[PDB]
């Protein structure tokens, strides 16, 4: 088909964090076949240049039995 | 269909352009033949004065006419003002060892105690064992297995008790071999467990308990077995797990009680060994059958799954029952963390990288292998 490489640069890494509202990683993670606005975050990241705990498995099993099927 | 394949090819281009925003690592590589198996070997070499490290895989081939091979391939994973760091993979993914295999490799797994030893499932009842140090890395253009073990895709080495191997036989039974201290090339079964009524699909040892092992089959059941019990015709427990054929299972590495099972009813079911009557959770979202499911080695609340659909979903069960917006409800449930749309065909198998967190290798029926890591900002906040 077409082999390729991707090591994401550290400018793109924090560009996602700075432009969280435009990117929407929570939305984009489950929508791989929606084209992301690649122009908008690149404009806002350059324009706005100058500037987690997981909760254990004991808690989620306790939640699952507390809120059952 | 000529229309559908065109719609797949466009969606691959959409995905490919999104990869800097959805991933930190993507490494596509077209194999000569499509692999039905994939597993990371536990070792990692850190070469002197470089910005990468050599991890290794255990791949196979699925071919009718040409000679099949047990493959081992190296992979270069990087160590720790321009956008989109695209390059070109060349000399990063390469084949180290090729060994001749009799028939197609439906599954291949390394022995936890001695990673040099690899068992391989066949379409027939038997399981062939190979030691890749014993064989030459350059095969001539004749299979030569170290042990043949007579008796679905199920295969599992026991992490405790070296040399104990399980597999799903062709006659609705689960074989059990003991290859430690063989006096003789051929080996026969120690035990044959006859519980299931239909074709057994997958079988897995329990991680902390030498005697415990689970199994799944086309008869819609999850059977938790005990090798110490004399009655081989009936298991310790038996659940009606799903509404269709159950194709896979996997125990949680951070909890002795928890496990997951995938099935042809488009759902991964979460279970607890302390109560097999209650089903803890049913992960709904997948658009076709589930054939594989794996827990993350690093994170207890993370598991991934794949199957007949070209997408591989990653589940974060720490987000179960979180307050979403109504826009996020359309996307899916909150426990669904990430969807991987890199493949354009049925994902046969995948495997989490044991050394580097969040790196997964997946293979598919369109000849391609993808080593990838999802974006840092998705899993961390």
């Amino acid at each position: 088909r077409q082999a390729f490489y991707l090591h994401t640069t550290k400018l793109t890494r924090i560009a996602r964090r700075l432009c969280r509202e435009i990117l929407r990683p929570w939305h984009a993670a489950r929508h791989p076949y929606l084209p992301i606005n690649s122009a908008a975050i690149k404009a806002e990241c350059t324009a706005r240049l100058p500037e987690a705990v997981r909760k254990p498995l004991e808690a989620v099993l306790r939640y699952l039995e507390t809120h059952p099927r | 269909d000529a229309v559908e394949e065109r719609v797949i090819n466009e969606e691959y281009k959409i995905w490919k352009k999104n990869t800097p925003f959805l991933y930190d690592l993507v490494m596509t590589h077209a194999l000569e033949w499509p692999s039905l198996t994939a597993q990371w070997l536990p070792d990692v070499t850190r070469p002197e004065g470089k910005d990468f490290s050599i991890h290794r895989l255990v791949l196979g081939t699925h071919t009718s006419d040409e000679q099949n091979h047990l493959v081992i391939a190296s992979v270069q994973l990087p160590n720790d003002g321009e956008f989109g760091g695209f390059g070109s993979v060349s000399g990063k993914i390469e084949i180290e060892i090729k060994i001749n295999h009799e028939g197609e490799v439906n599954r291949a797994r390394y022995m936890p105690q001695n990673p040099c030893i690899i068992a391989t499932k066949t379409p027939s009842s038997d399981v062939l064992v190979f030691d890749y140090t014993k064989h030459p890395s350059k095969p001539d253009p004749e299979c030569n297995p170290d042990l043949r073990l007579r008796g679905g895709y199920g295969l599992s080495w026991n992490p405790n008790l070296s040399g104990h191997l399980l597999s799903a036989s062709d006659d609705h039974t689960i074989c059990l071999w003991d290859i430690s201290a063989v006096p003789g090339k051929v080996v026969d079964a120690k035990t044959i467990f006859t519980g299931h009524t239909a074709v057994v699909e997958d079988v897995s040892w329990h991680l902390l308990h030498e005697s415990l092992f689970g199994s799944v089959a086309d008869d819609q059941k999850l059977m938790i077995w005990d090798t110490r019990s004399n009655n081989t015709s009936k298991p310790s427990h038996s659940v009606d797990a799903h509404t269709a054929e159950v194709n896979c299972l996997s125990f949680n590495p951070y909890s002795e009680f928890i496990l997951a099972t995938g099935s042809a009813d488009k759902t991964v079911a979460l279970w607890d060994l302390r109560n097999l009557k209650l089903k803890l959770h049913s992960f709904e979202s997948h658009k076709d059958e589930i054939f594989q499911v794996q827990w993350s080695p690093h994170n207890e609340t993370i598991l991934a799954s794949s199957g007949t659909d070209r997408r591989l979903n990653v589940w974060d069960l720490s987000k179960i029952g979180e307050e979403q917006s109504p826009e996020d409800a359309e996307d899916g449930p909150p426990e669904l963390l990430f969807i991987h749309g890199g493949h354009t065909a049925k994902i046969s198998d995948f495997s989490w990288n044991p050394n580097e967190p969040w790196v997964i290798c997946s293979v598919s029926e369109d000849n391609i292998m993808q080593v990838w890591q999802m974006a840092e900002n998705i899993y961390n906040d």
